[PDB]
């Protein structure tokens, strides 16, 4: 049963610096600034039809578009590049490039010099925007969610996706890889079940991942491959929708099908809650892994039936950090949190009911 | 003493009559010219001897008492001529068979006679008693042969009695049943009424009673037949005895005269106000004519003819006043000295008997089948009285009262006309070698016929004054060979008009408005007014298949045209659909038209070739319009799906053409705009410019939608080199205010001859076209990464190199501010 898209939202994505988000819909595409929450432009159904995927390149005029939903003008096997800064009387003049494949596109990732196209069992990497050429192609395990993350750093060209072994990650340095050569992806055995979420931090020094069990989030150093931390979202299984780092890598947020967004401290791990059993010192040989688990510093609730992406906002002050949740039901949630674990709603809006203020 | 010494004696008592020479009620006072003065009065043909064994119960009414003194009793036995006081008796019994057989048997010498007063015979087939009383002097059913002053010379050459009789007087034959509805002949003086050879009834002449009666009456005077109710009431009383009510002889009936006053009225009889046909028709004081040829037996196995001839007969027809007043035929034709004359022929065949080449043979076959007829051969009649109206009177009489005259005889008939010169008086008759046709019930089935028309005319002659004098230029003109296959059960008017105006010029718009055209459409326009009996007016419906082949149009008048020449080849208005309706499919399949322009816009224009240079020719234009007044619900969907428009020109030629045009609701064309070879040669193409104006974009979308706008060439170069303004170059895709561009890989490649050569072309244009006035948000993008190679000067110097303007919602243009919007900011590349 494909859940009918709540309010017609088919996909949600933050841009690379989490400062904008894009919304693919049954009625086209919408682009929002996160702080302040404001519509920055849309593509209507008359321009693009129903859309399955949108990815924005940073804060530029370049969008990668994949047709999908109930009434698409474009194929689910084509990635179209829209250039919104092009003057043209016809919407077709803003379509600057097309990448066509033999299977449906499940995710697109962009950075300043590259576009990455994810199919169910293959990942393609091209140079972008100028004179696009295929640089690399990678085989994957069954990747039906298009799971891939691409480091946005100028200094590191790290790609991460699900590896061939169940619950493994493959990491590829695209700068160290000669074009047309297989630089061997290095493998991290992150989980025992299939990967559900993966994210890199901004410098590409740390990878976070969660499996389909969604009880644990594991962080690894991307160079040494060592497990840095194991975070516990909950006791109970949960489908994670999103995991993201803060810009400074001090925190990690995680959204799930429990209607909860969890916040973890990564830099000062003492801010994370620990099980009370960890204070009842080492009584017996079998409780060791539950005692060392770090629980969320803070958490807040969102509508439980609404899938949501989560990210960090801009630091408003020296000790107050913000987390945004964008939900497929059209709701925007902003929470402020502090190192003592207080977490309070700062803003709530219905981002789909934000019209362009054609009044000023 | 009144010695009565005579009675019935031995004689050949006929079947129908008793041979009994009785001198009754007469004092027979008898007191080699041996004269016994007597009184033979009372000879009676009581007759009826055959029926009912002499019909003794009812003796016949026809009987004569005191039927002439005949006292003189001239001459005796020997040319036994007798000068008498008794004219003759009348056998009122059937004068076709019984009386004829009695006379033949009695006759079985060259005796003459000279009677006195011409008894009023009343042979019907006590009136015969009146005939006997008139012999003593000598409404209907009043057949009377009474020469008042009988000059009868009974030649009676019995040597098979080849008899004869020449008289100097005539009868008065109201021939009627056994409203003045019968003939009223009044011939009377010898030439005035030259009655000749009335009866033969002898086996010598023919071998009824074998008459062969050549009653070739040759009179030469008035002899007025004042009234004649019908021709048919004449065939019945001659073939049958008679079947009217209150309401092996070969009769050769010849009649020639210079003058014999006459009336002709049609036959409209109940059996087969007045008669509808030809109201008040008189062949007044024409030639005598009306010469017939009949037979005693009904349903004549041999055909029946009825001829006529007249030089310039002044026959006032349908009189107000005649529609044609004189035969006026001075038309010598043969190598020898000939003078053509008119004729009205008739050829009746027994009932139930047995396009130069198409129209002729079809109606020849229709003439071989006769249940009625009519025929005319008018060489140059063309006549009309000074009081006449071809537009109105001819319509009102000779088209309504034409076929509804009880057409049947023993309704498959025919009709022909033939004129070497015609005049449609009141107006461009132009008539030479023309005809008119008509048929009824072709092959026996009602609804099938062959209506036709032919001529050869000069095209357009105007009226009040002076003629237009068009057609200064082996099918014939106005070959309107229409076809009709209407159905009596449907009871609706169907037309299959295969019109053909060959090499004509059918324009009548004389003045600046269609004035003489208005006159033509007020005179000619009348759709077969048919109030006659048996035809309640069927609802009119027209299905044309016209062919205006080679109808050149070069004299279309306006305020100030310049000897405009448009040489069409075929104008095939083959409207297979009904025109008189909301929808009308009209396949204008033209074949290779052209156009030629004269010298100078001011009306007077002369040049070496008036068939001047070509300006705008068309290879083919299949404007298949379906006007709904392609399933396009919008009214008047003029889907002119034109094929292509070639155009060739020089700067002077197109400048002059533009001056000519200046001085003188879906529309989805999808029509190629120009394969323009346009002294200079510079090819330009515009393929599939689907300018569907007002197609939708809500109001007059008018999308240029130019599928290809490649400006093939300019300057002096005629070879194609890609200049610009599949491609879908909707340069003028509009709304209500928009524009676009096709982003072609290379648009402006200007390195050929002089890019300003089109600028000097525009200079020569403003020199030719003396008046040159134009010297939501638009988003009027140029939308092409221009691969280029004074703006023209810089393009020439540089000959990618430029960029597309992308004027999103600029609105820099205002119809005159397009240059202003183009001048916004600045741009340069490479």
């Amino acid at each position: 049963m494909t859940q009918q898209p709540l309010r017609g939202v088919t996909s949600l994505r933050f841009n690379q610096d989490q400062s904008c988000f894009c919304c693919a819909m049954e009625t086209g595409v919408r682009i929002y600034n996160v702080e302040p929450l404001m519509e920055k432009g849309h593509l209507d159904h008359e321009q693009v039809g129903s859309m399955g995927l949108v990815e924005m390149l940073h804060r530029s005029n370049l969008l990668a578009l994949v047709g999908g939903g109930s009434s698409p003008k474009f194929s689910e096997i084509s990635v179209l590049i829209w250039d919104d800064a092009r003057e043209g009387k016809d919407s077709k003049e803003k379509l600057v490039l097309e990448f066509t494949f033999t299977k449906p596109v499940l995710s697109v990732r962009m950075r300043h010099d590259k576009i990455v196209i994810v199919l169910k069992n293959r990942i393609y990497v091209y140079s972008f925007p100028d004179n696009p050429r295929k640089l690399f192609e990678f085989d994957t395990r069954d990747n039906p969610k298009g799971l891939c993350d691409l480091c946005p750093s100028l200094e590191k060209q790290l790609l991460v996706f699900p590896g061939h072994k169940c619950g493994s990650l493959q990491l590829v340095d695209l700068a160290s890889t000669k074009p047309g050569t297989s630089s061997a992806p290095f493998t991290i055995n992150a989980h025992q079940s299939d990967i559900a979420c993966v994210s890199l931090n901004q410098p590409g020094t740390v990878v976070a991942s969660a499996s389909q069990k969604g009880t644990l989030i594991r962080l690894f150093d991307t160079q040494s491959k060592e497990k840095l931390v194991e975070l516990r979202r909950g006791t109970d299984p949960a489908t994670l929708y999103c995991i993201n780092f803060s810009h400074d890598s001090s925190f990690l947020c995680a959204s799930s099908d429990k209607g909860t967004v969890h916040i973890f401290a990564l830099k000062d791990t003492r801010l994370n809650r620990r099980s009370a059993l960890a204070r009842v010192g080492k009584v017996g040989p079998m409780i060791g892994q539950y005692v060392d688990s770090q629980w969320s510093l803070a958490s807040f609730t969102v509508p439980a039936e609404s899938a949501c992406i989560c990210a960090f906002g801009r630091n408003t002050s020296k000790n107050v950090n913000s987390v945004i949740a964008i939900c497929v039901d059209g709701t925007f949630h902003k929470y402020v949190f502090t190192p003592d674990g207080n977490c309070n709603r700062e803003a709530f809006d219905v981002y789909l009911d934000i019209c362009d203020d054609d009044d000023f | 003493d009144t010695v009565v010494r005579v009675e019935h004696s031995p004689g050949d008592g006929e079947r129908g009559v008793a041979v009994e020479v009785r001198v009754q009620r007469l004092e027979y006072c008898d007191e080699a010219f041996l004269h016994k003065l007597l009184q033979l009065a009372g000879v009676r043909l009581h007759y009826e001897e055959l029926p009912a064994q002499e019909e003794p119960p009812e003796p016949p009414l026809q009987i004569g008492s005191c039927s002439g003194y005949m006292e003189l009793m001239v001459k005796l036995k020997q040319k036994l001529e007798v000068a008498g006081q008794l004219g003759s008796l009348h056998l009122l019994l059937t004068p076709r068979q019984l009386q004829q057989l009695q006379e033949l048997l009695s006759a079985v010498d060259s005796l003459l006679k000279m009677t006195l007063g011409g008894v009023t015979l009343t042979l019907l087939q006590l009136a015969t008693h009146f005939f006997t009383e008139f012999d003593a002097t000598k409404p209907c059913s009043h057949v009377r042969l009474t020469g008042t002053a009988v000059q009868l010379s009974w030649e009676l050459r019995t040597g098979r009695r080849t008899t004869s009789m020449e008289v100097h007087f005539g009868q008065l034959e109201v021939l009627e049943c056994l409203e003045y509805t019968e003939i009223l002949t009044f011939p009377g003086t010898r030439p005035c009424a030259h009655l000749r050879h009335t009866q033969i009834l002898r086996r010598v002449p023919k071998s009824a009673c074998h008459c062969h009666s050549e009653l070739a009456l040759d009179l030469a005077n008035f002899q007025a037949d004042v009234e004649l109710g019908a021709l048919d009431r004449l065939a019945a009383l001659l073939r049958l005895a008679t079947v009217p009510a209150e309401p092996e002889q070969q009769t050769v009936f010849r009649l020639s005269a210079p003058r014999a006053t006459l009336r002709l009225r049609f036959p409209i009889a109940d059996l087969r106000g007045q008669a509808v046909r030809a109201e008040q028709l008189r062949l007044e004081l024409s030639e005598p004519q009306f010469r017939s040829e009949l037979s005693s037996g009904p349903g004549p196995p041999v055909p029946t003819h009825l001829e006529l001839t007249c030089s310039d007969l002044h026959g006032i027809y349908e009189d107000p006043v005649p529609c044609l007043r004189v035969s006026k035929a001075l038309d010598p034709k043969s190598t020898g000295r000939k003078y053509f004359l008119p004729q009205v022929v008739v050829t009746v065949n027994p009932q139930s008997s047995s396009d130069p080449e198409e129209m002729r043979t079809f109606q020849s076959r229709t003439l071989a089948l006769s249940r009625c007829s009519l025929e005319v051969i008018l060489p140059s009649v063309h006549i009309f009285l000074p009081s006449k109206e071809v537009y109105e009177s001819i319509y009102n009489r000779i088209n309504n009262d034409l076929l509804m005259w009880e057409p049947a005889d023993l309704s498959t008939f025919s009709t022909l006309v033939t004129v070497l010169k015609g005049r449609i008086t009141a107006l461009v008759l132009d008539m030479e070698h023309g005809t008119l046709f008509s048929v009824s019930q072709y092959c026996g089935q009602p609804g099938l016929g062959y209506f036709c028309l032919e001529a050869e005319k000069a095209t357009l002659y105007h009226r009040a004054q002076l003629a237009p004098t068009i057609y200064p230029s082996g099918p014939h003109m106005l070959s309107t060979a229409v076809r009709i296959h209407l159905d009596p059960h449907k009871n609706v008017k169907e037309f299959l008009v295969t019109l053909r105006l060959h090499k004509a010029t059918l324009r009548h718009y004389m003045a600046l408005p269609e004035q003489s055209w208005h006159s033509q459409l007020l005179e000619f326009l009348d759709v077969l007014d048919d109030p006659v009996l048996g035809y309640l007016p069927p609802t009119v419906i027209t299905i044309l298949h016209t062919h205006l082949f080679s109808c050149s149009v070069d004299y279309r008048p306006l305020y100030l045209p310049v000897r405009v020449l448009i040489t069409a080849e075929t104008f095939t208005l083959s409207s297979n659909i009904i025109m008189d309706t909301s929808t009308f499919l009209l396949r204008f399949i033209l074949d290779d038209s052209a156009l030629y322009l004269s010298d100078k816009c001011e009306v007077e224009t002369l040049d070496l070739r008036r068939d001047y240079v070509c300006v705008l020719d068309v290879d083919l234009l299949e404007l298949v319009i379906k006007t709904w007044k392609k399933l396009s619900q919008p009214l008047f969907e003029l889907r002119c799906s034109n094929n292509v428009v070639h155009v060739h020109s020089c700067a002077d030629s197109c400048a002059l053409l533009v001056n000519l045009l200046q001085y003188v609701s879906t529309r989805v064309v999808l029509r190629e705009v120009s394969l323009v070879w346009h002294h200079v040669l510079m090819e330009i193409q515009l393929s599939k410019v689907s300018f569907q104006h007002e197609v939708y974009r809500p109001l007059s979308r008018q999308v240029f939608i130019v599928q290809e706008l490649e400006v093939r060439d300019r300057l002096a170069s005629s070879q194609i080199n890609k200049f610009l303004y599949s491609n879908m170059l909707t340069i003028k895709a509009l709304h209500v205010c928009c524009l676009r561009v096709s982003l072609m890989p290379l648009r402006l490649n200007v390195d050929q001859d002089a890019l300003f050569f089109l600028k000097d072309f525009f200079t020569s244009l403003v020199a030719g076209i003396n008046p040159v006035v134009p010297g939501r948000e638009f988003r009027f993008t140029s939308e092409v990464p221009i691969w280029l190679d004074t703006f023209a000067g810089l393009l020439i110097g540089l000959a990618s190199e430029l960029k597309l303007k992308r004027l999103c919602c600029r609105h820099g243009l205002l119809g005159v501010d397009k240059v202003l919007g183009y001048a916004l900011n600045e741009w340069l590349q490479d």
